[PDB]
């Protein structure tokens, strides 16, 4: 409860703002503080948050490098109020946005590009492999730690996925979403895929790709780029144009996320071996 | 209103299958199911059970919910000790929880409490479950198993929409039983999938031919495979909602 002190507001999460904030009793070092508002309304701990928490919990004794890490819960019910909540995660220095808008000029090394996209894809892979979809993939929640690390986080809108469940038809924010969401149709992990698909073409050219107003229009605006496909894909333009300063193998990868299909998109396990990342870790 | 179609990424790699296995030794063991308990006895669990059953079959949640349900519920009843005139509220907690996690609608305080406390108490007997489970909240589902199983014994994928249907209700049910709650996961499953598969043939092979292939899957014996087969088949019929 009297553990910290908040600094700056490092951005509004799944329900409010997330502080940044130093830990006493430690080394003194810093703590990334999620303020969660519990509306005296009538429905318990916030869903969003409940589950976001458990998916997290879930996957902690893997201490996965490319994940973000909680590790408190504080809740001091009040019965002069409402409750508020403490939710307390490892503090990470920047986000992909302000990493993008700090770096000098030429913008980002290439050869960084392909470190961060190799990370990037390295924590879906797990994620996916343990059955979660983080459907809420954009440049603010991809972490960069100082030592230039990629770090995935807000998993509140991230769920176990198991067949014949139910969806609801409004995930992913405007930019990243995937025409499957778009079109109001069922959906899974290739989901972040596009996302990752969108982000890569951000990082070559610091500036969103798809940036829409409606859903309508976002459609669109991604049409406009990756062509019309046939009536078997439905249930264009050179992309360099769009993507300067591309790599022939980073072009191909890029496309291969960004396909209309879903079930001919890509995944992060063939992704992360496809031949752009031959390079890399070696 | 949309259904989670087919996704190969998280229902056919391999991996997949290998790591529920793994998750699956997150969990301990309990060596007697609620022993900690000084008033309640597992007879107030199966009627509890049935209770939490019939209120996710009858609002439609999702197949994942009750499962989990019970596992929140039995995790909480070593952490903390329950009561008979109180089960009826921590059972109703769970399925609150469980709903909150794996399905979309989730089952709201209203339709709890007016179904059955206040619902202030309600709040309290989950915010309870919660920081008594240190919100470590999910767990590996006999019903996670269930594709991935299906995939790995190679079942044409155009019965896994009727398979999953089908053996996910007898899983559902046999769950309510006393001795299933001690059955790992992936057994409760493979259990599931075999009775299932007895009763109308679907046109796979019959029971038998997947027994030796489950033990090769899953890492048991062929005996404790046919065992918990039996097991729950029986647990499915013991279903009775008289007992309320
Ligand atoms: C709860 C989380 O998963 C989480 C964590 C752990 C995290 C940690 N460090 C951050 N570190 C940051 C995050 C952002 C900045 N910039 C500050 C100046 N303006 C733009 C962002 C600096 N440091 N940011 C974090 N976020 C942000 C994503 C959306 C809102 C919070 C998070 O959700
Ligand atoms: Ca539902």
């Amino acid at each position: 409860d009297q553990q910290y002190e908040c600094v700056a507001e490092i951005g509004e999460g799944a329900y409010g703002k997330v502080f940044k904030a130093r830990d006493l009793k430690n080394g003194g070092r810093f703590v990334a503080l999620k303020r969660v508002r519990v509306q005296t309304g009538e429905e318990g701990m916030p869903l969003s948050t409940i589950r976001e928490v458990a998916v997290l919990r879930h996957l902690e004794t893997f201490e996965h490098p490319n994940v973000v890490r909680l590790f408190d819960v504080c809740t001091v019910s009040r019965t002069d109020r409402e409750t508020k909540l403490t939710l307390v995660f490892e503090h990470v220095d920047q986000d992909l946005t302000t990493y993008l808008d700090k770096v000098p000029e030429p913008g980002v090394p290439t050869e960084t590009i392909k470190d961060m996209m190799f990370q990037l894809l390295r924590g879906l892979d797990f994620l996916h492999s343990h059955r979660v979809v983080h459907r809420d993939l954009k440049p603010q929640n991809i972490l960069v730690t100082s030592s230039g690390q990629i770090k995935l986080a807000d998993f509140g809108l991230a769920r176990i996925y198991s067949f014949q469940m139910a969806l609801t038809s409004v995930v992913v924010t405007l930019w990243y979403r995937a025409p499957e969401v778009l079109l109001q149709s069922s959906y899974a992990t290739p989901v972040d895929l596009w996302s990752v698909g969108c982000i890569f073409a951000e990082m070559f050219r610091r500036k969103p790709l798809f940036r829409g107003s409606s859903d309508v229009d976002q459609l669109g605006k991604i049409l406009d780029v990756i062509g019309l496909p046939g009536e078997e894909d439905w249930p264009a333009q050179p992309i360099e144009k769009f993507v300067t300063d591309i790599d022939e193998l980073g072009k191909d990868l890029l496309l291969k996320c960004l396909t209309f299909n879903p079930a001919k998109r890509i995944s992060a396990y063939s992704a992360l071996s496809h031949p752009y990342f031959q390079d890399l870790e070696r | 209103l949309n259904r989670a179609k087919i996704d190969s990424t998280t229902m056919k790699d391999p991996r997949v299958l290998n790591n529920l296995k793994l998750r699956e030794l997150l969990l301990p063991k309990f060596t007697s199911l609620w022993e900690i308990q000084t008033e309640v006895t597992v007879d107030n669990r199966t009627i509890l059970l049935t209770w939490m059953h019939l209120l996710c079959e009858s609002f439609e949640l999702d197949k994942s919910v009750f499962p989990l349900s019970v596992s929140i519920l039995d995790r909480y009843l070593c952490k903390k000790q329950g009561t008979k005139k109180t089960l009826q509220k921590i059972g109703a907690a769970c399925v609150l929880i469980g709903s909150k996690i794996r399905t979309v609608k989730p089952m709201t305080v209203s339709k709890l409490t007016y179904l059955s406390f206040t619902n202030l108490e309600l709040i309290n007997q989950e915010k309870d479950i919660l920081e008594a489970l240190k919100w470590d909240t999910e767990a590996v589902l006999a019903t996670d198993f269930l594709i991935p199983l299906c995939n790995a014994l190679k079942i044409p994928e155009d019965l896994w929409p009727q398979l999953y249907e089908a053996a996910s209700t007898t899983i559902c049910k046999a769950l309510i039983q006393p001795n299933i709650a001690l059955l790992s996961p992936g057994l409760i499953c493979a259990g599931g999938l075999l009775t299932t598969i007895e009763t109308d043939n679907t046109n796979c092979r019959p029971w038998t031919c997947y027994l030796e292939d489950l033990s090769s899957i899953l890492n048991f014996s062929t005996n404790t495979v046919r065992t918990v087969k039996d097991q729950v088949s029986e647990a499915f019929s013991l279903y009775d909602l008289e007992i309320l």
